[PDB]
């Protein structure tokens, strides 16, 4: 071409090549994110013919119109039921970034492998084919302004891209996060019908004559014999309810009222979280009993306690028709106790009737009595007596015994310190020439952790008659000053241990109802070991060394009167481990030895091999492994010994949810995709191996996928499979992590074991990222967590995660550098270790483009600063090209003009009903063009290009840091680099000795995908508690 | 029969005088009397043997087996000579060796007068030990032991302690029990018997006493409690200079409860320097050597710095003296570059300019750091080299934050050679020269800048090359000379004498993109 027109021809060829790369990349996969698209574009080698250095985000952001038009044209020709190629999250993000209007021109080309099948076992296939019956049961119009919508005649060529995008946004968003949605009320609370029976009479004599109006019988006749233990169906008043079935636990004649009987209600599976997926003939036990008259007795029903087989461990894989014998399913049956408050499935309670109450015992009555007595705060032992108060030595509450001398948790409002404690600018109008985007800036906080005290005495105030009042109990408490609460204030806690406490002499008086838990507070010198071991020895352990004087604001020595099994580790199979975060957390818990692992991704398997020398990793897809195990082989293709029946004890994993990531109601295509996904394969693994403990981890939206259908189906499979199941949501940042990432956790325990409780929160976190509740079938479900936005330890921030790392600049690739400094906080002290002369590893960051480097060099260091503070200053870049100043060529009505009268619009799109003007777009500018082009529609893109806050936290997991991504801020708080691989690993809580593998991007992905080990350790501790209890039972 | 013997170490009461620490004596600061004795020998035989060997009557000495307690203390214990007299020592020690015994005798100057060893009732008597603390000299004085009934009241012992310690009688005394290191418990009530007054009363407990006197508030340790506190946290640290190889260092006594400022002040005093001109290094902990450097703001104590030493191991701490204040030293940027010397040899150097300074400051540091030519220019320059090709010269006004952080970028500092300092601009031209074997991609060797005249006898350039290199005069011959531009290279015949600047400058007005360069071919 001509030299004058050479740049334009080169730009056109660049457009062709970027469109071709984008279209083939989208052919390769349909689940990539915007960062993946940017990496694929950058890694592409420019052609020999075209004189282009390398494609960067500026090239994509300037050719967005053409590439998006070409991609829409690709899928606009051949239309199928599959999702259109331009609804991919990467490309949706790209459209949202650059102001591209969809549905114009197109069709400019001028006339231009298998569904697979998961190796599900007989049982899981039975469940899914059973649910296959009900999946067939079966606002936001076209925009009308875009060309395709304006074209005359839904049609495959008339699928409104804007409508599809809004539908996809609804699919990704949670519809809807209404907090209320009131908590479910008690079930069967309505009235029941009265039945007209012919004759009812007792048989025999009064079995038990209590001496009151109640005379207890055993056998009744209502045209049919009824004894104690027989089940009765009752028809209630018609309120869209099925017939209730209740076990008659006691029947008696009342001298005052009519003929009585106590019924312990069953509960049908349809009334639980199981919903329609439950077997109609299956029932569950509940804590719902009530005494009625036998006048409402409708009929007699027969139920069977389908107890698990004595050889339940080896029953997996067997055909259920072989075990179907016999007479099933014909009558009602129950196998699992159900708690609806926490959505917990357990084995039936083993409470045993007493001889005196043998013919009256109701398990619901006994459980309710135990729960009511346990919750009541009562005092135990009297010590000494005064004229106004009486002194005790111990007290009990919620199954916890507090004596004198144990550390006590108190709510933050219980008492205040005697120190003054909390003791209480504006720049000039910035140069709109030099800061032309400051106007877009403008025009809950994490609560304090638990107060900790030490009991000095327990006392009760004497009543008017002089008797002690056991309804209320008062506690006198010596306060403990945290370093945060000291006169040094917040900067004192940067280097202080997360455990450190200061002894005081001020005393407080609190009500025993305010007590929230027992913690062990102890001296440091009287410790029989190093303070580190005691801190790691057990939960809620605090140590104090020097006392604090508030009036003198000084530190002194504490006064003298302030001084005072291992089970075998379960063999573990870890499916889809990745780099092994969950396995490392369980190892830190000391409960699991991971003897196998499955991972298709090669770098993750290499990392697992490096971190776990004594483990075997099968780098083949799990379906092949399971099929080989079923067929009976002992060695795979490479000769690695597959585990067999009984080898697996704990099965843990998290399967990817790419196939069923939508949140609309199920569709035959989506359900067919689900039926052979990886989660069904993992459930088949649990069915075959029958592990003692079963753990499913996933993202939060796993709970509410397809209107909770994935969760309901998984729970149904677990229940049918004979397990004890529970589910919940855990916020990672509450367990020693400086990151907000909510995770859905499904726990299952084998019959004869104890179902683990969810771990209690440790570090207090901001309430905006602690919504752990769940909405299923218009019902609100909560985990068994009792700590609500409070905890013993303070929050963990970025300053405690990445402060001590030596400064490195952009593009650093030195794998092995020196630490060059002692750790400055508790988190980094714990992560580094005890031995101190290592070499810091993998402290590398991505080498961004020159334009991005200049932009993120010019971002100020003030907290919360983002692109809106970028100065429009002509700046030389590293490569030698020119970053021209961004020009304003239009006026926007919605925001007005500047104080200096300068224009604020960037494109003709600011005016309502005006299409974006071509050739008005600018590129290679310090302030990006797209951000002011489309700020108004996306809340000014707040947080884009921003820096981390030294007191804040990561927005989410950072799989691949990019300034223009949806993973929140990724710029380092002080230096001009993105967060490094080691910084990302420190965010997840990985030990500094943990080894990664691959190039920088693979290391970033490994760090991002893995579960934070501090979260896994907290869960691992809870599992160990049930390991103890089952072993403790043996006597 | 060496496995049948044991070492029995006798310590006398004269060894108790002068001890300034906890319990009775310092295990290191004590002279024993060692006995090699058969395990099957009876204790009575040993009591006879000691009494005869050391020159005492057997009924004038008492044996108090040195027994370790749960709290970590080591105190004298009770042994019954009569009842237990026929049992072997190896069963009495419970598999302990060496075996220390306190020998309680009558003072020979009070024994020559006829006094004998008092009787001791195990149920109703107790052995109390008395120490006197003097705040003015801040020291302990051993005041012997006493027999006393358990039920006796402290007030009846006050006259005894007074006249036993040399105090004027009826002097008000403050009493403490030294239960263990870091545990000194004041006795609040003197009107109660010893049983009630002293928790867990055993033989060998020690009560420390001092005058009750207002002058104590002028002392920095008014009471024995604070004395034992300061003693509990005192520790001797060996400071060593990291520059001196195998420097034995000097020992300073400090308190564990000390921050960075106080330690630095102390060391600076014992070193006659400003505290700010010192940087400290914690030990690597298991090995002996300098570890992680310590920042100036470190908010810790001495125990954190010494925590990975065993109590037996010597606790060492490294340091170095600075020529500049520690804050500016912590804000220095490590800049690794290559220094070219007079001999045309590369040296690795690391400089620490201020992170915000300019290239000028770097060159000034190197000038303060180096020596210049015999009588050359004395002016240095900074080249930036990639792929053994000079990709730029950095002007001394360039910002240090503006320099290529990439590892392929190598910064060289060099003295301009005499025939390159001031050259003739419209005739002589500096050309970039590099080596390569076979093809031009695999470059190697030391690249260089070469002067070229105008219309100059290309074999003049080859005798200049020969004059620079200076290998034997044949091996020069295999050099293949080529002109390389954007990857293309045309080889040039040495004896043809083809030279002029135009075939070395890029197109008119061109700088930004690569300039023609000279290529040499031979094998390495
Ligand atoms: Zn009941
Ligand atoms: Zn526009």
């Amino acid at each position: 071409p001509s030299p004058e027109y050479a740049p334009i021809f080169g730009l056109m060829q660049e457009k062709i090549y970027i469109s071709k790369i984008v279209v083939e990349f989208l052919q390769s996969n349909s689940d990539s994110t915007y960062e993946d698209l940017i990496n694929k574009i950058e890694t592409t080698v420019p052609p020999s013919g075209l004189n282009l250095n390398r494609f960067t985000e500026d090239s994509l952001l300037r050719h967005a119109q053409f590439v998006v038009e070409q991609v829409e044209s690709y899928d606009e020709a051949g239309d199928s039921d599959e999702q259109p190629i331009f609804l991919t999250p990467c490309m949706r993000d790209l459209i949202k970034l650059a102001g591209v209007t969809l549905g114009q021109r197109r069709a400019q080309a001028r006339r231009q492998r298998g569904p697979t099948k998961a190796t599900t076992t007989k049982l899981v296939y039975q469940i899914f084919d059973t649910f296959f019956a009900e999946q067939i049961e079966k606002k936001r119009r076209r925009c009308g302004v875009c060309e395709v919508c304006q074209q005359p005649e839904a049609c495959q060529e008339r699928r409104c891209p804007n409508m599809a995008m809004k539908e996809a946004d609804d699919d990704e968003e949670v519809d809807d996060n209404i907090p209320e949605m009131p908590s479910p009320k008690k079930m069967h609370q309505g009235k029941k019908k009265k039945q007209n029976k012919n004759r009812i009479s007792w048989v025999g004599e009064a079995v038990k004559t209590d001496g009151k109006k109640s005379y207890y019988k055993k056998v009744c006749i209502d045209a049919e014999t009824l004894e104690v233990g027989d089940c009765v169906s009752v028809i209630p008043d018609d309120s869209s309810k099925p017939l209730y079935l209740a076990r008659v636990t006691a029947l008696w004649e009342d001298s005052s009222n009519g003929q009585m009987f106590h019924a312990h209600w069953f509960c049908a599976g349809t009334d639980t979280v199981l919903g329609a997926t439950s077997d109609p003939l299956e029932l569950f036990l509940v804590d719902e009993c009530e005494d009625m008259q036998l006048s409402y007795i409708h009929s007699k029903v027969k139920v069977i306690y389908k107890a698990p087989s004595e050889n339940w461990a080896m029953e997996g894989g067997m055909d259920p028709e072989s075990l179907l014998e016999g007479d099933d399913g014909k009558t009602y049956f129950y196998q699992l106790w159900y708690d609806q408050d926490y959505a917990r499935f357990e084995s039936p309670p083993k409470t045993q009737p007493t001889e005196d109450n043998k013919f009256k015992f109701c398990v619901s009555c006994a459980r309710l009595a135990e729960m009511r007595q346990k919750e009541i705060p009562r005092v135990l032992e009297q010590l000494e007596d005064l004229d106004s108060r009486v002194l005790y030595y111990s007290a009990t509450k919620n199954g916890i015994l507090y004596r004198v001398g144990d550390g006590v948790y108190l709510p933050p409002e219980a008492f205040t310190f005697n120190i003054k404690l909390s003791s209480p600018p504006r720049k000039e109008p910035v140069d709109e020439d030099l800061y032309p985007e400051h106007y877009r800036k403008y025009s809950l906080d994490a609560p304090e952790p638990y107060r900790i005290g030490r009991i000095k005495e327990i006392f009760c105030p004497k009543k008017s008659n002089g008797r002690p009042n056991e309804t209320d109990i008062k506690i006198r408490v010596n306060k403990f000053y945290r370093p945060e609460n000291t006169h040094k204030s917040t900067p004192a806690s940067y280097h202080a241990d997360i455990n450190l406490l200061y002894w005081s002499d001020e005393e407080a008086v609190v009500d025993f109802k305010a007590v929230q838990g027992r913690c062990t507070v102890e001296y440091g010198e009287d410790l029989p070991e190093c303070v580190q071991v005691y801190s790691m020895g057990g939960p809620n352990r605090f140590y104090f060394l020097e006392a604090y004087n508030a009036k003198s604001k000084s530190f002194e020595d504490p006064p003298n009167h302030a001084r005072s099994i291992k089970l075998p580790k379960l063999r573990t199979l870890d499916v889809f481990s990745g780099c092994g975060g969950l396995s490392e957390g369980f190892h830190q818990a000391g409960i699991s030895d991971t003897l196998w692992a499955i991972e298709m991704w090669d770098p993750a398997a290499q990392a697992f091999r490096l971190n776990n020398p004594g483990s075997t990793v099968f780098t083949e897809d799990c379906n092949i492994l399971l099929k080989l195990v079923m067929a009976g082989e002992t060695t795979n293709s490479r000769g690695q010994r597959l585990p067999q029946k009984g080898d697996v004890e704990m099965l843990c994993g998290g399967p990817p949810c790419q196939g069923f990531s939508g949140m609309n109601r199920f569709n035959s295509r989506t359900y067919s995709k689900f039926k052979n996904s990886l989660v069904v394969s993992f459930l088949s693994y649990c069915d075959y191996y029958r592990p003692r403990f079963f753990l499913l981890e996933n993202v939060r939206n796993f709970v509410s996928f397809k209107r909770s259908m994935v969760l309901k189906l998984t729970l149904r499979c677990l229940v049918r499979m004979g397990y004890q199941c529970t589910f919940g949501v855990l916020q990672a940042g509450q367990y020693g992590v400086a990151q907000t990432r909510r995770r859905a956790i499904i726990l299952a325990a084998a019959p004869g074991e104890k179902l683990p409780l969810f771990p209690e929160p440790l570090h207090v976190f901001a309430p905006r990222a602690c919504q752990l509740s769940v909405v299923v079938d218009d019902k609100k479900f909560v985990s068994n967590i009792t700590r609500l936005s409070s905890g013993p330890f303070r929050t963990i921030t970025v300053r405690d995660t990445m402060s001590d790392l030596p400064e490195v600049r952009n593009g650093a690739s030195a794998l092995e550098i020196s630490y060059n400094g002692e750790p400055q906080s508790w988190f980094q002290r714990q992560l580094r270790g005890a031995q101190y002369q290592p070499i810091l590893r993998d402290h590398i960051c991505k080498d961004m483009s020159a334009l991005v480097a200049a932009r993120m060099r010019h971002i100020p260091l003030a907290p919360g600063s983002d692109w809106r503070d970028l100065p429009n200053i002509e700046v030389r870049l590293s490569d030698g090209t020119m970053a021209r100043k961004l020009r304003y060529t239009h006026h926007d009505r919605k925001n007005g003009r500047s104080s200096s009268g300068a224009l604020r619009g960037v494109c003709s799109c600011v005016e309502a009903g005006k299409a974006c003007d071509p050739a008005a777009r600018q590129f290679n500018t310090l302030i990006p063009w797209c951000l002011p082009h489309t700020g108004n529609r996306h809340n000014h893109w707040a947080g884009l290009y921003g820096r981390l806050e030294w007191d804040g936290f990561f927005s989410t997991t950072v799989t691949n840091p990019e300034p223009m991504g949806k993973q929140g801020r990724v710029l380092h708080p002080e230096q001009h680099r993105v967060v490094s691989v080691r910084e990302c690993a420190r965010s997840q809580g990985f030990p500094d000795t943990y080894r990664l593998f691959g190039n920088i991007l693979d290391k970033h992905r490994q760090v991002g995908n893995a579960v934070p080990p501090p979260l896994a350790k907290a869960i691992g501790l809870e599992i160990k508690l049930c390991m103890l209890a089952k072993a403790r039972e043996s006597a | 029969e060496a496995h049948l013997y044991m070492q029995v170490q006798i310590v006398a009461e004269d060894q108790f005088c002068g001890h300034q620490g906890n319990d009775m004596y310092d295990e290191e600061k004590v002279k024993y009397t060692v006995f090699k004795v058969l395990k099957n020998s009876s204790l009575a035989e040993f009591v006879q043997s000691l009494s005869q060997t050391m020159g005492f009557p057997q009924d004038q000495i008492r044996l108090w087996p040195m027994q370790a307690r749960s709290n970590g203390t080591k105190r004298p214990a009770m042994l019954d000579n009569e009842a237990d007299g026929n049992k072997t020592m190896i069963e009495l020690s419970d598999n302990e060796n060496p075996w220390t015994i306190f020998l309680e005798t009558v003072d020979p100057e009070l024994a020559a007068s006829g006094a004998t060893l008092p009787k001791f009732d195990k149920d109703h008597d107790v052995m109390l030990f008395l120490k006197m603390y003097d705040p003015k000299t801040r020291s302990l004085n051993y005041c012997g032991h006493i027999y006393t009934p358990i039920s006796c009241k402290i007030r009846d012992l006050l006259p005894v302690m007074c006249d036993r310690a040399g105090f004027i009688q009826d002097t008000s005394l403050i009493l403490y029990e030294e239960v263990k290191p870091n545990l000194t418990e004041r006795i609040q009530d003197y009107d109660v018997s010893l049983d009630k007054a002293l928790d867990e009363l055993m033989d060998g407990d020690i009560i420390v006493f001092q005058k009750d006197d207002p002058e104590n508030d002028n002392s920095e340790l008014p009471t024995a409690k604070e004395y034992f506190r300061d003693l509990y946290h005192r520790v001797d640290v060996i400071f060593c200079d990291k520059t001196i190889p195998n420097d034995p260092g000097f020992v300073v006594t400090l308190s564990n409860r000390m921050n960075y400022f106080q330690v630095a002040k102390t060391v600076a005093q014992r070193l006659n320097t400003d505290p700010m001109l010192l940087q400290f290094f914690k030990s690597q902990g298991y090995r002996d050597g300098p570890g992680n450097p310590l920042r100036h703001n470190y908010e810790g104590t001495l125990r954190d710095l010494l925590q990975f030493f065993k109590p037996r191991q010597p606790k060492k701490l490294y340091y170095q003296q600075l020529k500049m204040k520690i804050t500016d030293f912590e804000n220095r940027r490590s800049f690794k570059c290559i220094w070219l010397n007079s001999q045309f040899r590369e040296e690795e150097i690391t400089l620490y300019p201020d992170k915000h300074g300019c290239v000028r400051d770097l060159l000034e540091e190197c000038k303060k750091a180096v020596e210049l030519g015999e009588k050359a220019s004395g002016k240095l320059r900074l080249l930036e080299i990639v792929s053994y090709k000079i990709i730029g010269v950095h002007q001394e006004d360039e910002l240090l934050e503006c320099l290529s952080p990439a590892t392929s970028r190598t910064f060289r500092i060099e003295e301009i050679p005499l025939d390159q300092v001031d050259i003739d601009k419209e005739n002589e031209m500096l050309v970039t020269v590099a080596h390569f074997h076979k093809e031009v991609f695999g470059t190697f060797g030391i690249p260089f800048l070469l002067r070229i005249h105008q219309g100059e006898h290309f074999r003049e350039v080859m005798k200049r090359i020969q004059s620079l290199l200076d290998i034997q005069e044949k091996e020069f011959e295999k050099f293949k000379f080529a002109i390389v531009m954007m990857g293309r290279h045309q080889y040039i015949n040495e004896d043809e004498y083809e030279v002029n600047l135009k075939d070395f400058e890029p197109q008119p007005g061109n700088m930004s993109h690569p300039r023609p360069w000279l290529g040499l071919d031979h094998f390495n």
